[PDB]
């Protein structure tokens, strides 16, 4: 098979398909070289990112439900990472 | 017969046989299941989890019927999420999960489907097609491709699964349709689900 070309497959989902995924403490530290909260290093918090279908991060929300709601509120169609 | 293969638990969707679906795969164990399958015959078990909130479901929290699928196409995105286009091939009973802690793995049985051909199967297919034509006026998110192709599906079981995929119904209703192996019963359920105002017929 391989039904699509690489560009088509990377594009696939435009313009509205986004996925929502946990942010690990590792990404948090990269985004904030001048300092993060200790809470960001704990399991007690799990921030979520909403990402375009080609991987580009659109937004960071406090949790999964907020990420899902934020995406719907901006006319996107969110899906999970399985 | 019986086979062991790696599993990908789905958070919040059900993939039917013959559906082709893009998926993003981002949990550690799911990613590892996928890497495994891609070094091999490219085939995985899709099975839906009972609760979409659960991040690390256990076997008791995953349904027991799923779909054997083939990975058609794969792209690792820069953030590590794996974008994959999968194709459901066949319903699969889950016998049990193995002992593997790197990733979920399971033994799966083939399923037989009650099929065929009284005035019933026949009238139900035509009725479900007709109902589907009405249903999509009330649900404008069904792609126009599916509006053209679904009226042409000749095999009742395939017809039921294709409509099932397009219904705006809860996860549990989709998983229930996956578990109905009798095709006449399945078409009857898809008909009922498409009813806009509960029939006076079931009170």
């Amino acid at each position: 098979s391989r039904p699509l070309t690489s560009e088509a497959f990377a594009a696939l989902g435009a313009p509205a398909l986004v996925y929502v995924r946990p942010i690990k403490a590792a990404e948090i530290l990269a985004d904030a070289p001048e300092g993060v909260e200790d809470l960001d290093l704990s399991p007690d918090q799990t921030l979520y990112a909403v990402c375009r279908a080609d991987g580009e991060r659109l937004a960071v929300l406090i949790d999964r439900d907020t990420a899902i709601a934020a995406a719907l509120a901006h006319e996107l169609a969110p899906v999970s990472v399985h | 017969e019986l086979r062991t293969l790696p599993v990908l638990p789905l958070r919040d969707i059900v993939v039917f046989p013959h559906m082709v679906v893009p998926l993003f795969v981002g949990r550690d164990k799911s990613v590892r299941a996928l890497e495994e399958v891609m070094r091999g015959d490219k085939q995985i078990l899709l099975v839906t989890q009972k609760n979409s909130a659960d991040d690390d479901p256990a076997p008791g929290d995953i349904f027991e019927v799923g779909v054997l699928a083939t990975v058609l196409q794969l792209l690792k995105l820069p953030d590590g999420t794996v974008k994959v286009l999968v194709e459901g091939k066949a319903r699969a009973a889950v016998v049990s999960f193995t002992d593997q802690e790197s990733y979920y793995e399971a033994q799966i049985g083939e399923v037989s489907e009650d099929d065929g051909a009284g005035p019933e199967a026949e009238a139900l297919s035509r009725a479900v097609v007709e109902q589907f034509e009405n249903y999509v006026k009330l649900n404008k998110k069904v792609p126009p491709e599916a509006l053209a192709s679904i009226p042409q599906i000749a095999e009742p079981g395939k017809l039921a699964d294709s409509i099932a995929a397009h219904l705006s119904v809860k996860i549990g209703d989709k998983q229930n349709l996956l578990e109905i192996f009798d095709v006449v019963k399945r078409l009857e359920k898809v008909f009922a689900l498409m009813e806009g105002e509960i029939s006076v017929l079931q009170v």
